[PDB]
RNA sequence: CGGACGGCUCAGUAACACGUCGGUAACCUACCCUCGGGAGGGGGAUAACCCCGGGAAACUGGGGCUAAUCCCCCAUAGGCCUGAGGUACUGGAAGGUCCUCAGGCCGAAAGGGGCAUGCCCGCCCGAGGAUGGGCCGGCGGCCGAUUAGGUAGUUGGUGGGGUAACGGCCCACCAAGCCGAAGAUCGGUACGGGCCAUGAGAGUGGGAGCCCGGAGAUGGACACUGAGACACGGGUCCAGGCCCUAC
């Protein structure tokens, strides 16, 4: 039982590189986004809103930023999905979170 | 002109003198390592030396020094010179661990820049 | 660019539970590895030489240290950059003078008397748990030291405990164990140096913190670690603080 | 010129007792070593040597100024503990 | 044993360099602390010293002799890899630790010194801590469009090598991805912060001297020894300059 609280997925996986039936460990910082690409590989971007106060001029801006995560075959994530992805060790050039559950579907 | 410095272990002392002419002639070609009968250059060991040495005697090359001061080294092929990174002598003294330089050394031939030689005895 | 460890302190980069002038000289004394942490600890020669007042130079307080006339936990202690730290018991034969190092309020390091009955022994909280060879159990307690115990008694020893001892020998008597009415001091954070008695203790996911819930003689509630709370007794401390 | 003792201390690690003393010299000047050390002693019934001054200090205008001494019991413990220059200063050693 | 700290400077760097919060269940650590255990049996050489020296110096050859906490071997403990089982521990979460079996590779130690008739200082293995570092991530911090497309190990996957360790860090094979008008890329300028100057404040400007961090040692590269360096009073080469010389 992996330490975050979430239904695990319905299926077995056989892949070294998958938190649930495997041995990629999770450690750290829990966020949500949404899925912006899905065309790599066992890959997924994600993507996160976030306001940023102005002092001198009393009023916030917008940002986004993104961040490239693990997408195993037992948790199949594709463009749109609400998701919930998580920290640990690096994986390639640029990842370092993968996908613990997905959280609303899209069409 | 060579000098030699002729060495008896079973006593442990040393003799110095100087040679010319064919007596030195025929050294040259001869590398370390190897045996000469005294007589060849024309000297004995009885009057100058010491007290008593058997005939049939032969000297040994072991090294020697050049003119301007550089040793011979025994691994190192030919008459000429050489400069190589060392580690461990002769011709170099560490004096710290894991110390290396550059030094230059003579081959292990024998050749008139040379000036001194040494030689042991083998009974 | 540094090529290795340090072996220099500057006196204003020195931590702030010292008792210390920071702007007098350049340099403070570096303390060397051991039995606690350099945030949780002092060395040997500012007690001998400022906290106490036996000696007004660092040669005096060493030659001291060297006759062999300071003991930490009944053991001869002769290097001045020794670290000595919470609960440990500082002794002067030569005097009769016996001290507990404890925290202030502030968060600084402060020497309370005690007499030579307590003086015998010293508590520690057990930090970790080992199997080692032999299938024997190993105690990784708060001062970094050791102790082992067997497989029947194994279960009479938890990661929150505090044993308390016999120093020089290290002989175990009167082990507490950490409960709801459990008797508490703490030592690190805001909350440094308040007592009380236990009353909840809350768990989270992720890899976050325990964290206990105490309440003091007047009724007061506060909040602080489960890692910052040092059980010293059931009702009553069996120390002095 | 007066003295007056303040406050003794007794130290058995080091094995010396530490004496703050006033001095009272009113209209007169800063006193010497040898008189101070002399009264010293006199009062407090201790040996000449064996005892060393560290200081006499004079303030800004006070006309009371204040000194500390260090009695040893033993010469041996006394010169294996204080440095040389202040055995020099007084006059207990010659260089 | 130490000399890898201290000290000096801001050329380079717009970068996970710096700041803050976190992580390493993916790593190393001599000196120090605690606990648990060990010190058996055999060998060798060589500096000093003596007899001869060479060279202007810098430096350096031969022969004889001899010690160790110097060096080497044997054994036993111990370490690492893999396969099969069991289920004692910790933790939020384990083949991470523990137990049993099997097939193998590597492989310790100075019972040395002082005192005295047991004590002090040291040597090796194991488990943990401490200290000091390596690596990763989230968030934050200059100007230019008279710089608009950039990228080809480039983005990812499978299987391996190498590393103290994760990782296109490197390799073979398979695909076509990665960044960007919310400013990519390119260029200009610059060590970063804690702080400082000024002003009623909002704000504007700076960041040499003290502390923390980073980088450098004529320019540019490459290695040996060591716990730790590609080394600030050490090494090798090229360029550039300077000096002694019996050339
Ligand atoms: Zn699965």
């Amino acid at each position: 039982e992996i330490g975050l609280r979430v239904q695990p997925p319905a299926e077995v996986c056989n892949d070294p590189k998958c938190p649930w039936h495997g041995n990629l460990k999770i450690h750290g910082r829990y966020v949500e986004g949404i899925v912006v690409s899905d065309k790599g590989k066992k890959t997924v971007v994600v993507e996160r809103q976030y306001y940023h106060y102005l002092k001198k001029y009393e009023r916030y801006e917008l940002r986004k930023s993104k961040v490239h995560a693990h997408n195993p075959e037992c948790i199949n994530a594709k463009v749109g999905d609400k998701v919930l992805i998580a920290e640990t060790r690096p994986i390639s050039k640029t990842k370092s979170w993968v996908v613990v559950a997905v959280l609303q579907r899209a069409e | 002109t060579f000098k030699l410095v002729i060495s008896n272990p079973k006593n442990g002392v040393a003799k110095q003198v100087e040679i010319s002419g064919p007596e030195a002639d025929k050294l040259i070609g001869r590398r370390i390592g190897e045996e000469i009968p005294a007589s060849e250059l024309g000297l004995n060991l009885s009057e100058i030396f010491g007290e008593e040495i058997p005939a049939d005697a032969k000297l040994k090359i072991t090294g020697g020094t050049d003119k301007d001061g550089f040793p011979m080294r025994p691994d190192v092929h030919g008459p000429r010179r050489v400069k190589i990174l060392l580690s461990r002598g002769p011709g170099f003294r560490p004096r710290e661990r894991g110390e290396r330089r550059k030094k230059t050394v003579h081959g292990n031939t024998i050749s008139p820049n040379i000036v001194q030689v040494n030689m042991k005895i083998v009974f | 660019a540094r090529k290795g460890p340090k072996r220099h302190l500057k006196r204003l980069a020195a931590p702030t539970s010292w008792y210390i002038h920071r702007k007098a000289y350049k340099w403070a004394v570096r303390p060397s590895p051991g039995p606690h942490s350099m945030k949780t600890s002092i060395p040997l020669i500012y007690i001998v030489r400022d906290y106490l007042g036996y000696a007004k130079t660092a040669r005096e307080a060493r030659k001291i240290l060297n006759e062999g006339k300071i003991l930490v936990d009944g053991r001869v202690r002769k290097d001045y950059k020794f670290p000595v730290g919470i609960m440990d018991v500082v002794s002067i034969p030569e005097t009769g003078e016996h001290y507990r190092v404890l925290p202030n309020r502030i968060g600084k390091l402060i020497l309370h008397p005690i007499s030579e009955e307590e003086a015998k022994l010293k508590p520690f909280r057990i930090n970790n748990k080992r199997m080692v060879k032999g299938a024997k159990v190993q105690l990784n307690l708060h001062d970094g030291s050791n102790h082992l115990v067997s497989l029947a008694e194994k279960d009479a020893y938890k990661t929150s405990y505090t044993v308390i001892m016999q120093v020089p020998e290290r002989q175990i008597v009167k082990v507490l164990p950490f409960e709801v009415g459990a008797y508490v001091f703490v030592t690190q954070g805001k909350n440094v140096a308040r007592k009380g008695k236990i009353v909840e203790v809350r768990q989270f996911p992720m890899g976050w913190p325990d964290v206990v819930t105490i309440e003091d003689e007047n009724g007061e509630l506060f909040d602080t670690l489960k890692e910052y709370a040092f059980v010293i007794g059931k009702d009553k401390p069996e120390i002095s603080l | 010129m007066e003295i007056k003792v303040t406050e003794i201390r007794e130290n058995k690690l080091l094995g010396r007792k530490e004496i703050y003393f006033d001095v009272l010299h009113e209209g007169e000047p800063t006193p010497s070593r040898e008189a101070v050390k002399g009264k010293l002693v006199a009062m407090l019934d201790l040996d000449p040597n064996t005892t060393v001054i560290q200081y006499i200090r004079s303030y800004f205008g006070s006309n009371v100024s204040k000194g500390y001494a260090k009695a040893y019991e033993t010469r041996e413990r006394m010169l294996y503990i204080e440095p040389e220059y202040i055995l020099v200063r007084d006059g207990l050693v010659q260089k």
